RNA sequence: UGGUUCUAUUUUCUAGGACUGAUUAAUAGGGACGGUCGGGGGCAUCAGUAUUCAAUUGUCAGAGGUGAAAUUCUUGGAUUUAUUGAAGACUAACUACUGCGAAAGCAUUUGCCAAGGACGUUUUCAUUAAUCAAGAACGACCAUAAACUAUGCCGACUAGGGAUCGGGUGGUGUUUUUUUAAUGACCCACUCGGCACCUUACGAGAACUGGGGGGAGUAUGGUCGCAAGGCUGAAACUUAAAGGAA
């Protein structure tokens, strides 16, 4: 499996089982930015990067507000004009959740990406 | 010499191991004897697990010392000396004392 | 599959009781290698008796780099060499007695494992291409 | 390894020159080491008592076998008993919701040959990795059985609980014991890995080949079949003997 996918799988089903903390290993910059944007929108609480010298561990604390993480496995390019279409086709509803993209300006959600007018490849979603 | 069958059927119980050995030894006369041995793995007092099995290397080591010390009890006996030795069951006490280390 | 490996400490320093020299360790390393031990054996002897924890920490670099920079390079990597000699030991067992179908099966497994990392080492070109396992 | 020449006391010490230059170290993977572990395999060896057969006694009329019998053996002594030999198998009880093996499978001892797993590791290499269509390995003589009542909700999934097998660490009591080597057994806690068992919480879990259409019945002016009569002999013959029936 991937390295973002099993971290998001742990952070998904741990919250489904109703835990208040996940430990996810290993940890990359893209995982830090994904948890960064989802705590910017308020889906997880704090999280902490314990640096062992191998790859890093994250302890996320998460309350109740998430209900699905994911990754879109072909990292196809989206456009600023088709951000609205891709959110319509993969989100649950109209203003429900965020598609998260790797852009020129880094990892951002879809509405921040179209706010500062930059497209990029898709990464994953959260709602 | 031979046991009755009811004695060793009365000795065999499950949840233990029987270590049995045999050696073909020539005495201080020129009688050659096939002499056997049976032993059953006890459980200690305060043992709470129900098994008391030997770990089969303890079986090989116990069977080794059984063979060595009873082939030391023969060759160091004649037939009359060996018979007077195994009437009061004292080769069994030699095996027990030599094997309680294992 | 079991989890039984070694747990490298978080420290990357000499342990502050290691009063030996960073060069006398290298001299002991090349002495043991020239008297003929594989690098894993150098590491375990150095760890057990002359208490360097690990020599990538205490010396500069790892000990196969120390041996290659001091002139004691291996003909073939240690993994491939040990798997090669295990495969040829099983092959001589099989020529001795030819009803050991289980040992034939383990020879197929060992030969597959030979080809895997021989392919890896060949594409890295540690060892030259056109290398065959005889 | 070779060669040139510079300083002060017959031999002391000296200076120079020609044959490397990115990270970790995955509760990913491999390899080494260590004490081990197992009814894993191969070869050799050893033993056991049955069975079958044979030899020798002892004694005499039956012995098998069956629901009863019978084929069979038997006064040229069967069966039973005792001593001994030979053969081919097999490894009883110990034997387990235990172990090992990739599966089929594997149970006597001892030795050799290689192998394997788990654990321990402040050893080593450094991405060498995961899945499977294809393909490969294992699976003229003496003649043989397999299934046959069964079960369960699946996975990418949380925690446990008791018991057990292999390793390790710690404790500090009893069996052990001593100046010959090392080495146990049990109790307890922790921990890793297994064969199972008893529970829990939470998820879309979608996108050796050939097949008609439910279960239980009912009817049939259709089609294809099979089937009745009536004493036999005995019909062209009112017909014998004998038999049947009552």
């Amino acid at each position: 499996s991937s390295v973002l996918a099993d971290a998001l799988n742990a952070i998904n089903n741990a919250e489904k089982t109703g835990k208040r903390q996940v430990l996810l290993r290993p940890s990359s910059k893209v995982i830090i930015k994904f948890l960064q944007v989802m705590q910017k929108h308020g889906y997880i609480g704090e999280f902490e990067y314990i640096d062992d010298h191998r790859s890093g561990k994250i302890v996320v604390q998460l309350n109740g507000r998430l209900n699905k993480c994911g990754v879109i496995s072909p990292r196809f390019n989206v456009k600023i004009g088709d951000i609205e279409k891709w959110t319509a086709n993969l989100l649950p509803a109209r203003q429900f959740g965020y598609v998260i993209l790797t852009t020129s300006a880094g990892i951002m959600d879809h509405e921040e990406a179209r706010r500062k007018h930059v497209s990029g490849k898709i990464l994953g979603f959260v709602y | 010499m031979d046991f009755t069958t009811d004695k060793l059927r009365s000795m065999v119980r499950k949840w233990q191991t029987l270590i049995e050995a045999n050696v073909t030894v020539k005495t201080s006369d020129d009688y050659v004897l096939r002499i056997f041995a049976i032993a059953f793995t006890r459980k200690q007092a305060n043992q709470v697990k129900r098994h008391s099995y030997a770990q089969s290397s303890h079986i090989r080591a116990i069977r080794k010392v059984i063979s060595e010390i009873l082939t030391k009890e023969v060759q160091g006996s004649t037939l009359a000396q060996l018979t007077s030795k195994l009437i009061p069951e004292v080769i069994n006490k030699e095996i027990e004392n030599a094997t309680k280390d294992i | 599959k079991g989890i039984s490996s070694s747990a490298i400490p978080y420290s990357r320093n000499a342990p502050a009781w290691f009063k030996l020299s960073s060069e006398s360790v290298i001299e002991q390393i090349v002495k043991y290698a020239r008297k003929g031990l594989t690098p894993s054996q150098i590491g375990v002897l150095l760890r057990d008796a002359h208490g360097v924890t690990q020599a990538r920490v205490i010396t500069g670099n790892k000990i196969m780099r120390i041996l290659k920079s001091n002139g004691l390079a291996p003909e073939i990597p240690e993994d491939l060499y040990y798997l090669i000699k295990k495969a040829v030991s099983v092959r001589k067992h099989l020529e001795r007695n030819r009803k050991d179908k289980d040992a034939k099966f383990r020879l197929i497994l060992i030969e597959s494992r030979i080809h895997r990392l021989a392919r890896y080492y060949r594409t890295v070109a540690v060892l030259p291409p056109n290398w065959k396992y005889e």
